[PDB]
RNA sequence: GGACUUUUACUUUGAAAAAAUUAGAGUGUUCAAAGCAGGCGUAUUGCUCGAAUAUAUUAGCAUGGAAUAAUAGAAUAGGACG
RNA sequence: GGAUAGUGGCCUACCAUGGUUUCAACGGGUAACGGGGAAUAAGGGUUCGAUUCCGGAGAGGGAGCCUGAGAAACGGCUACCACAUCCAAGGAAGGCAGCAGGCGCGCAAAUUACCCAAUCCUAAUUCAGGGAGGUAGUGACAAUAAAUAACGAUACAGGGCCCAUUCGGGUCUUGUAAUUGGAAUGAGUACAAUGUAAAUACCUUAACGAGGAACAAUUGGAGGGCAAGUCUGGUGCCAGCAGCCGCGGUAAUUCCAGCUCCAAUAGCGUAUAUUAAAGUUGUUGCAGUUAAAAAGCUCGUAGUUGAACUUUGGGCCCGGUUGGCCG
């Protein structure tokens, strides 16, 4: 159908969007110490039991 | 025994009868006839660059509403005339009508992606620097 | 013109994608023999993999056939060697058994802690991996060295380094800089 | 470490079995050092064209200066 | 050495069988991919294991099998023997 | 007969009328050199091989030939066709599908470097020559190993546990830390020798070389399939996402972002193909009443197929390999 449609529109919403730049943070490791991080988060010290495990949840 | 010949004789009646039957076969077809040459905007290519004609907002297909940016591209190779999408949000600010791109297909052995009717493929290169870069803001478009 | 210095890849790769049972499994190998790579695993699982074919195999074979006397034997002597297969269960037939962490459990860097001089398998992965320990004056740096068995007899520390006496090394050296330029003259 | 060693029966009998860079690398026969190989080659060549032993044509080419 | 022999399919076993690849043995290239090395003593005059095995299917060959499948024979006896 | 090195319709005279074919001749296509092989792992299969080894064919296209033991050779010649260079306009010369290297073409591919030291070759030949071949440069083609951190003290919190009438923080540490602790090491830098034809790097190794401004990991994803949020801000059927099902028209679990999190990790994404999934090519092993699919019917040629029956049974000997209970 219709091919020659408006165009000026081309980019609006990230054109618009307030840039809000990152937030300095701490240098996770990288490779085998992560791998560390990730076991002890995991499983080691665990966490909430609430029912279940939750991996990632915001005001739960 | 409904069908198939059994004797131990039998053996080319089974393997011509294999290729019959084959050729019903999709895909052994279009590798056969070679419809990947004859037909198709690419030789067979993964890619092909050409040259942007008309820049093309195509309305999406139902039950949706939005325009897709398109380029019109004439491919270099080839002369043939073939109309792409150009992704993400901005980009076809990037673009520019007489301008070289590198097309990519849409992964679906042909056939258009999604509400795009007709649109085929995809843009990867435009001036030489990757659509990706430029849109984030890694490269910056060449020169002219 | 010449000839082709051939190879061959060491590691499979799962065949599903995303299982949380299976990469919990992993993780939890990973982070007990304090690996880095999930590949780490795989490799282990491909060589386990192979060897548990050429078992197969050699049993579907008849018994007492020449060729599964003499391989078999073979690849079971050498399961032995590097305490795999327990000397126990010792006719194959346990090989088709066995598991990852049988070959896990006989590295350098598990080895390295399993017998003190750690008390840490990231411990044992640094120290290894910063030219400390040998075999015999040989060193070794490869958290994967697989320790053979009457071989388990020579791991300590180096002939150079600390922890086995050659010098404390430049940093400590450096603070030695400091101390007699600083208490001192 | 850990390399490979011979010892030849008398000093003569080195320096006649022996590769010239060993000698050269020893303190033996120093190394004629000459010019590039594509620059020998290139002068055989240039050589190749010419017929004779030369003179000739340098003279000829030499009568060449008056017309 | 002389004299004649119904033709096959299948199967068995062997010969003929480039290397690399592959499968697989051996040797701790620091490990691994690899490489085909190496190992030892009297390390001032020298001792020594190696550098396998497997596959190589159709056809040609050579050998054993005689079930399963065909083929040929003696009725206008122009049969079989001696 | 002729010709060849030689057999032969190889060629020529005369004579005959034969030769292949549905068991697929002949013709057409091949984005076709053949093989060893390669990719995919239940098996059977499917797919691919221009490319390090073997065999063949060419040296821009055709033919022609000299020399020679060997060539219908092309870094040999001759002619023609197509290219194309030099000129003083009379004339003369070139053949990179050798090594580099240049244009072109493209989605797509590296230095106009060093050497005969090795592996081997040729010559008259121990030496000379060898862009064969080797060295380095270029090089996330594919492949192997695997740094980006290890360990204390300590500020409360705790779960363990002896006791609990009721102070609890004690010594077994799970560790969350917004104070600290001395330790270690190659990534790089760089004597030395080693390396090498010479150099380069590697293995070795003096003097250097980690505290968050690093010597500072990436590439995607977080509705589903599918592993990880129903957090906050933006947009408002717009911009965009989305392989597929689907999201966006003001509280968007999908878009633009911030935070947090997942998967993989010196690698991750995308496009094209192909294999597995695929018992959706079905010999193994598909389906066909109504979903795709039994010719309206019977004859019948090739083809695949085709009942049963002919030395069955009894008796004796020899000599091998495992295994039993003795050793
Ligand atoms: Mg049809
Ligand atoms: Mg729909
Ligand atoms: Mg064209
Ligand atoms: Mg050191
Ligand atoms: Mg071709
Ligand atoms: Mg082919
Ligand atoms: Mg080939
Ligand atoms: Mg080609
Ligand atoms: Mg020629
Ligand atoms: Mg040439
Ligand atoms: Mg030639
Ligand atoms: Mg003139
Ligand atoms: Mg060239
Ligand atoms: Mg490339
Ligand atoms: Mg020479
Ligand atoms: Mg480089
Ligand atoms: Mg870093
Ligand atoms: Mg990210
Ligand atoms: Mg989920
Ligand atoms: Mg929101
Ligand atoms: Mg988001
Ligand atoms: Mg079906
Ligand atoms: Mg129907
Ligand atoms: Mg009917
Ligand atoms: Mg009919
Ligand atoms: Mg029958
Ligand atoms: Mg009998």
């Amino acid at each position: 159908a219709k091919v020659h449609g408006s165009l000026a529109r081309a980019g609006k919403v990230k054109s618009q969007t307030p840039k809000v730049e990152k937030t300095e943070k701490p240098k996770k490791p990288k490779g085998r110490a992560y791998k560390r991080l990730l076991y002890t988060r995991r499983f080691v010290n665990v966490t909430l039991v609430n029912g279940k495990r939750r991996m990632n949840p915001g005001p739960s | 025994g409904k069908g198939k010949p059994r004797g131990l004789n039998s053996a080319r009646k089974l393997r011509v009868h294999r290729r019959n039957n084959r050729w019903a076969e999709n895909n052994y077809k279009k590798r056969l006839l070679g419809t990947a040459f004859k037909s198709s905007p690419f030789g067979g290519s993964s890619h092909a660059k050409g040259i942007v004609l008309e820049k093309l907002g195509i309305e999406s297909k139902q039950p949706n509403s939005a325009i897709r940016k398109c380029v019109r591209v004439q491919l270099i190779k080839n002369g043939k005339k073939v109309t792409a999408f150009v992704p993400n949000d901005g980009c076809l600010n990037f673009v520019d009508e007489n301008d070289e791109v590198l097309l990519a297909g849409f992964g679906r052995k042909g056939k258009a992606k999604g509400d795009i009717p007709g649109v085929r493929f995809k843009v990867v290169k435009v001036s030489g620097v990757s659509l990706l870069a430029l849109w984030k803001e890694k490269k910056e478009k060449p020169r002219s | 013109p010449r000839a082709p210095r051939t190879y061959s890849k060491t590691y499979s790769t799962p065949k599903r994608p995303y299982e949380s049972s299976r990469l919990d499994a992993e993780l939890k190998l990973a982070g007990e023999f304090g690996l880095k790579n999930k590949k780490e695993i795989y490799r282990i699982s491909f060589q386990l993999s192979k060897i548990r074919r050429a078992a197969r195999d050699l049993l579907t074979r008849d018994e007492k056939d020449p060729k599964r006397l003499f391989e078999g034997n073979a690849l079971i002597r050498r399961l032995v060697r590097v305490g795999v297969l327990s000397e126990d269960k010792k006719k194959l037939d346990y090989v088709l058994a066995l598991k990852v962490e049988d070959f896990l459990e006989r590295r350098l860097q598990t080895q390295v802690y399993k017998l003190g001089l750690a008390k840490s398998v990231h411990h044992a992965r640094v120290l290894i991996t910063q030219r400390h320990i040998a075999v015999g004056k040989q060193i070794v740096n490869i958290p994967s060295f697989m320790v053979r068995l009457d071989s388990e007899k020579h791991i300590d520390f180096a002939p150079t380094s600390p922890f086995g006496g050659a010098r404390p090394g430049r940093v400590a050296r450096r603070n030695a800089a400091r101390k007699a330029e600083a208490s001192g003259e | 470490s850990v390399g490979f060693g011979l010892v030849y029966n008398s000093v003569a009998e080195a320096k006649k079995f022996e590769p010239t860079y060993r000698l050269v690398r020893y303190g033996l026969a120093e190394k004629v050092e000459k010019a590039s190989r594509q620059q020998r080659k290139q002068k055989k060549n240039r050589d190749k064209k010419i017929f004779g032993t030369g003179k000739r044509l340098a003279k000829k080419v030499a009568r060449r200066n008056a017309d």
